[PDB]
């Protein structure tokens, strides 16, 4: 819900998600739910983009109709956000809460410091319950039970009442009585001698003494009942990124071009099987978006969303690549898809250019992923 | 029971004419409060809101020298306007209820019933008691600097251990997968804010030159002595807005600034009104 | 002197101090000193202190007790300040001379360009002798023998003491007459007229020939005696990190936790050695507190500073971690050291995370070095 708009050049190049599960579909409130993926930070990182040197891991959901239990990039609990790095791959998990019934699109997305967010796949998730059932039962370290959703609830309030009334008390002694004109003719015509009363020093005596009082007592109170408490917590995170997995598959982008009075992408490359096993490309994945082939359709999550899933990888050999072999190919993702998510917009952005990741398996069912990028030309064809 | 026949009586007010003056208050009074409620409130959330809105910005260092900063500013000219045009000495704590009473309508109808955020989650909380010790310290003293100075001081220290009550017990500790985290952390991560992550937070974060055992206590008087500073230039303010004069003009069609004086505030009026 | 105060995650986890010795202990004036030692930059830096792109050797000396002959990190002269490598080692050797006789504690410091100081283990060094009889001869480019004690003394005095007497001639030519008081009746009553005297311009034509000649006259007598002279020298100081060391053992840490009203710290870790010999752990450095066993006590400078050792460190299994064994170890950091050096004030640090390095042995007397770090978790005691 807003992806589209994001010009696809930065998009295509910085975040490129893949594997993304969902589930359950349908849970009900108070159960657990799960979102995990994994996501490669692209080579050619635009230049608009900043670096990640500060990434978290948010929920795009609607509103919080899920209460985010935990993320964990890789293993390591990303609480607190932290550095990145490029042309390497991640791992997430992230464990939800079901709290507001409904149906809603929850997405993936990496926040960066200074780039701004990077939103990813979206699935259909439903919660069924009622939102007054909801509970959040958690445990402190200083041995409470407490709900999160009703926590230093009445705490708040009570002190907000109280100072509260305090003050329209001391608003309203004088909101009785000739306020404005009166006092202005008096003023002006006589001085503040009359305007000067005994009883309101008194009534200042007493309110001061008793705001001090409240301060300092509500101060110790608090203290005598919490006498442990940590500061809120900053710093980063840090984890290991994947290890990069040995890719017998080498690819040289040498043209792409993109219609524009059309829905088409077609990149010209030279690939290499160094390996020792033949090779065959069977699915493109960029912002989200799979084109596939029968190859690819043959090693597809069935659970995946289908409106991001289009058959429409084609290529001028669609043989496999034999081991040490060098091979000059003719990729052609063409859909309704790539209207949908506006590849379209390419001609107005200040670089044209495209990437994502084109995936390979062999004849054993080992799979082999390659961040492709390059600029992309326009054609077109109302000339 | 106060003074007010007297008062009433120096003004030399026929009975229809203190009726008119009433309801002279009676209209006014709502549309200053009202003014002040949307002013006030803007002001405040676009220059300290951040840290207002959420349970885990409430820092050591950010809030509580930003907050009362902000905070100070439309308190000191509200208190010069009823101050020196009316002898009225409950502008701050006006100010601050104005603020109060905008931020709980629209925490309870924008956050929480739009937005289906958690109520204790939003807490802004209050900033009261300063501002009524302010009051205090300008009805007792009477001197504008002497409040500058005592009353800035007490609206910059009494921030902190004012709020505590509210914000103390969202300190405690929590251990989740491995990691300590302050109960206000984990609501803020529990609760998913899409276009806030946690990067964005201008919140305390240690240094090599930092007493951790006195931050707040720093944070305490620095942000007491801007107040200081802060009141006084917008007590210069207030002068600036309470000037009342008209463009008039004539013949050559020149412009002369003219102001419309009271007739009663003269030298002989009073006594040639019997 | 100072070190303490500094919060316990910051210094834990940022230089990590080890193989640090002073001497002489007792060195009479204008002798010889020399303070060296080895720093780990740890590779948990933590986010609060920046990247040490600028770092700066300093010596945390009472006051310049000791003269700086040289400074050398590994064995480039670190006169500028320059960028070092997080998770990478360094030497350092200090040469010094004495100047001022007394007792002091001589630190060492690594100052980082954001980060601030962050100051090492300190020793008591004692000087012997007189302050008066310190000499320090230099010999320069040029070709001159100097004393750095008494270097361009006379002449800044001298040209000092003739400024300062040409402008209290000045300014006392009219502080000898009726200044104040008549002046201002005469200029309020009847103008400058009466205000202006000749012999003043005589006076000012005659002070501004003289001041003009003499700024020319000292500048040419200057660039006549010194023909050569070089600016204020910067730039950047560059060393290559001492060369990675294979280390058979690899540390995983699990858990981590630290009494809030106590002194422990103890931190479960799992350790693995891929290597051919039998390791065994003998010391937990931190801070430059060290906490040893048996097997560190076997290896031990018998002269490093005795107020930071500490024999605390004890494990669940103290036996020899076999090559190709992974284990599940339990360390425990207990002595009155670690209240000295403030391991309490992890709770109101905003980030609870400990460092350190920890130290194994060989049977045949091999040394490693782990840097260990993590989370640690408060635990209360009281209760
Ligand atoms: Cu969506
Ligand atoms: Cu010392």
């Amino acid at each position: 819900h807003g992806e589209r708009s994001q010009e696809p050049f930065l998009r295509m190049r910085t975040v490129q998600w893949y594997d993304i599960k969902w589930g359950p579909e349908v849970t009900k409130v108070n159960e657990n739910a799960k979102i995990t993926g994994k996501f490669h930070l692209a080579e050619d990182w635009p230049r608009a983009a900043a670096q990640p040197d500060f990434s978290f891991f948010n929920v795009g959901s609607p509103s919080p109709v899920f209460v985010r239990l935990s993320t964990k990039i890789n293993g390591h609990p990303w609480f607190i956000s932290g550095p990145l790095q490029i042309g390497r791959d991640y791992e997430f998990e992230v464990n939800l809460r079901a709290r507001i019934p409904g149906r809603h699109h929850m997405h993936a997305m990496l926040n960066v410091k200074d780039a701004g967010p990077i939103a990813g796949p979206g699935a259909w998730m439903n919660i069924t319950g009622s939102w007054d059932d909801f509970t959040n039962p958690l445990k402190l370290l200083t041995g409470e039970t407490i709900d999160s959703e009703t926590f230093n609830l009445s705490n708040g309030i009570f002190w907000h009442v109280v100072w509260m009334s305090i003050g329209i008390f001391w608003i309203g002694v004088f909101t009785a009585r000739p306020m404005f004109l009166p006092r202005s003719r008096v003023l002006l015509a006589y001085g503040d001698d009359l305007l000067m009363d005994p009883m309101d020093k008194k009534i200042t005596w007493v309110l001061a003494i008793l705001t001090l009082a409240l301060v300092w007592g509500g101060y110790r109170y608090t203290e005598n009942k919490h006498p442990y408490t940590v500061p809120i917590q900053a710093g980063q995170s840090k984890v290991a990124a994947l290890p990069v997995a040995p890719n017998p598959v080498s690819i040289v982008i040498t043209d792409a071009n993109y219609d524009v009075p059309g829905r088409a992408l077609r990149v010209t490359m030279e690939v290499t099987n160094n390996g020792d096993i033949p090779v065959t490309f069977g699915e493109f994945t960029t912002a989200g978006i799979r084109f596939i082939n029968s190859t690819g359709r043959k090693y597809l999550d069935p659970q995946y969303p289908r409106e991001l899933i289009a058959v429409g990888l084609n290529f001028d050999d669609e043989s496999a690549i034999q081991p040490g072999q060098t091979k000059e190919l003719k990729m052609e993702a063409k859909d309704a898809l790539w209207e949908i998510q506006r590849l379209m917009a390419l001609l107005g952005d200040p670089e044209s250019r495209f990437g994502g990741l084109l995936m390979s398996w062999d004849a054993e069912g080992n799979r082999h992923i390659n961040s492709i990028a390059g600029p992309v030309i326009p054609v077109f064809t109302k000339l | 029971i106060f003074r007010t026949e007297e008062i009433l009586k120096a003004a030399k007010m026929p009975p229809e004419a203190v009726h008119m003056s009433r309801l002279i208050d009676a209209v006014y009074f709502p549309i200053l409060i009202i003014l002040l409620v949307g002013t006030y409130h803007m002001h405040f959330m676009l220059l300290a809101g951040d840290w207002d809105f959420w349970m885990d910005w409430k820092d050591r260092q950010w809030w509580p020298v930003v907050t009362p900063i902000v905070g100070i500013t439309y308190c000191s000219a509200i208190m010069y306007y009823l101050w020196v045009n009316y002898r009225q000495p409950f502008g701050a704590t006006l100010c601050v209820v104005c603020l109060l009473i905008g931020e709980w309508l629209t925490r309870y109808w924008g956050f929480y019933w739009w937005s289906h955020y958690p109520i204790n989650f939003v807490t802004p909380g209050i900033m009261l008691p300063g501002a009524l010790m302010l009051d205090f310290t300008l009805y007792l003293t009477r001197n504008w600097l002497v409040t500058a100075l005592v009353g800035g001081g007490f609206f910059g220290l009494l921030f902190y251990p004012g709020n505590w009550p509210i914000f103390g017990p969202t300190h405690l500790p929590i251990v989740v997968e491995g990691t300590l985290l302050s109960m206000a952390d984990y609501m803020g991560h529990l609760y998913v804010r899409t276009g806030t992550p946690e990067y964005v937070r201008h919140i305390e974060q240690g240094s090599l030159r930092t007493f951790g055992g006195h931050t707040t206590v720093i944070a305490a008087f620095f942000s007491a002595f801007v107040s200081m500073l802060m009141f006084t230039v917008w007590w210069y303010l207030g002068k600036v807005y309470c000037t009342a004069f008209f463009y008039v003009k004539g013949k050559r069609g020149r412009i002369v600034h003219r102001n419309d004086v009271t007739a009663f505030g003269e030298e002989g009026f009073p006594e040639g009104i019997k």
